[PDB]
């Protein structure tokens, strides 16, 4: 009588879910088609006989959800949870959010509120959509303002692939970024930014894959969230339930962007040489180069840091161990919170995934940290934006989809008062 | 002992009424398992047979060649 409701929106979305899936069903003893040979958080009986799971997978070109509903699990997923469209995003975030979804987000929340009918114990949504891209940003963003004004009181996560810093995937990427950041500003209780260049760079260094692929990526994102959801799903000697990130990680209402992490992720042999205790694993945790997300915390101050412990764990070494991590200088915290610490303990250990590049190991960390040092990410994201509207350009596909131009103004300025927040909070008082 | 007695015989009721409810279940999803191979049947059955016709037909209309008296 617990359990969530995961939303794969748009193409990235689909694509970690396909592996978050994939890592759900291999941990709980349930075969790819469906039939057993814990699963209330998750899946759902037929009655008698196979699990079902608890998802809804949007897109608008049906090459993804095709690939899926021919692929190795097209005997898992309920039939009418595969809405696929006919035309394209096209990387503009108007055409995913005026015209086509005018009238899918019917279909998409008719059977959002057939799912909801029958869970027993919701907690709260959880849901993908890479802002990068058109119908991940679009639609995304619709259903969150959907649900938030249909059902309310429940909690809206999030796991958005925002663009890198560097390397790039499209170009239109700025616009359809910060229109959905615009919309998502108050519809979504946490915000966990992923980004794809942070990832290549421990694929690269500590996995000692040299060629990665969104395959590996994917499957470290499905380790993340099933070392996040394990508090619900399986035993804890302390618990958490997903509504302790609502309150734990949201200072005040407008800034809840925080960066997420997680340890050990070290290759088989290099981690043969290791003994990986709770000291050096926590220290390693807070590690600014293996973050998820990318941006320097040595340069920013923190405000809320949860950490979530899987496997045999010994609790005096845990609260030592973040004992002598808040001795450190050079990691310091706000005026406004001086317990600046919120940790939980799951008995089970981390499951590996079979032919996965990660390690097998007892002991794993999870971390959430809201800090304020992200905020640069959407200064330097919003630089990009200004070279781009000092001459209006690419403005022509989004007003042609009945897009009010001066929407955009109005994001960009608005999203520029973020910084209101942030460089108000990171002062002392 | 007259209750535990009792106890027993509510016990032992309900859960085989409860394994009979899921046998009747058991034996519909079987049931509609056989229902669905009738359409994986006869459609193929149609579509090889639209096949054979449709090339016969082909067949006899490229069978015009020239009669030349
Ligand atoms: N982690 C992960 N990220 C991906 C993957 N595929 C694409 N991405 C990222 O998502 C963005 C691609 O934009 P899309 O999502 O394809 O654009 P769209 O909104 O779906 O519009 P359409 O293609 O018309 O459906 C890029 O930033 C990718 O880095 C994946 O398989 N795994
Ligand atoms: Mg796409």
């Amino acid at each position: 009588m617990r359990e969530v409701i995961s939303i794969h929106v748009g193409q990235g979305g689909i694509q970690v879910g396909n592996a978050c899936w994939e890592l759900f069903c291999l941990e709980h003893g349930i075969q790819p088609d469906g039939q057993m040979p814990a699963f209330n958080t998750f899946f759902s009986e037929t009655g008698a006989g196979k699990h079902v799971p608890r998802a809804v997978f949007l897109d608008l070109e049906p090459t993804v959800i095709d690939e899926v509903r021919t692929g190795t699990y097209r005997q898992l997923f309920h039939p009418e949870q595969l809405i696929s469209g006919k035309e394209d995003a096209a990387n503009n975030f108007a055409r995913g959010h005026y015209t086509i979804g005018k009238e899918i987000v019917d279909l998409c929340l008719d059977r959002i509120r057939k799912l909801a009918d029958n869970c027993t114990g919701l907690q709260g949504f959880l849901v993908f959509n890479s802002v990068g891209g058109g119908t991940g940003s679009g639609l995304g963003s619709l259903l969150l303002e959907r649900l938030s004004v249909d059902y309310g009181k429940k909690s809206k996560l999030g796991f958005t692939i925002y663009p890198s810093p560097q390397v790039s995937t499209a170009v239109v990427e700025p616009y359809n970024s910060i229109l959905s950041t615009h919309s998502l500003l108050e519809h979504t209780d946490v915000a966990v930014m992923l980004d794809n260049e942070a990832i290549y760079d421990i694929c690269r260094r500590n996995l000692d894959i040299e060629r990665p692929t969104y395959t590996n990526l994917n499957r470290l994102i499905a380790q993340v969230i099933s070392s996040l959801t394990a508090s619900l799903r399986f035993d804890g000697a302390l618990n958490v339930d997903i509504t302790e990130f609502q309150t734990n990680l949201v200072p005040y209402p407008r800034i809840h962007f925080m960066l997420s992490s997680y340890a050990p992720i070290i290759s088989a042999e290099k981690a043969y040489h290791e003994q990986l205790s709770v000291a050096e694993i926590t220290n390693s945790a807070f590690e600014p180069a293996n973050m998820m997300a990318k941006c320097d915390p040595r340069h920013g101050k923190y405000m809320a840091c949860s950490m979530m412990y899987r496997g045999d764990v010994v609790p005096k070494d845990v609260n030592a161990s973040i004992a002598t991590i808040k001795t450190k200088r050079t990691i310091q915290f706000v005026d406004w919170c001086p317990t600046g610490f919120k940790v939980g303990i799951n008995y089970q250990p981390p499951t590996v995934v079979p032919g996965g590049d990660l390690a097998k190991v007892m002991r794993a960390v999870c971390m959430i940290s809201n800090s304020t040092a992200i905020a640069e990410v959407f200064s330097r994201l919003d630089h990009k934006f200004d070279l781009m509207y000092a001459k209006r350009a690419f403005v022509h596909w989004y007003v042609g989809e009945g897009m009010e131009e001066g929407e955009f103004s109005e994001a960009r300025e608005d999203l520029a008062a973020l910084e209101k927040d942030y460089e108000e909070v990171g002062i002392e008082t | 002992t007259q209750t535990l007695e009792l106890n027993r015989m509510r016990g032992m009721l309900e859960d085989d009424f409860n394994r009979k409810k899921a046998s009747i279940r058991q034996a519909v999803k079987e049931e509609n398992q056989q229902l669905d191979k009738q359409k994986r049947d006869l459609e193929k059955q149609s579509n090889n047979e639209k096949l054979n016709y449709e090339r016969t037909e082909i067949d006899m209309v490229k069978t015009r060649g020239q009669k030349r008296p």
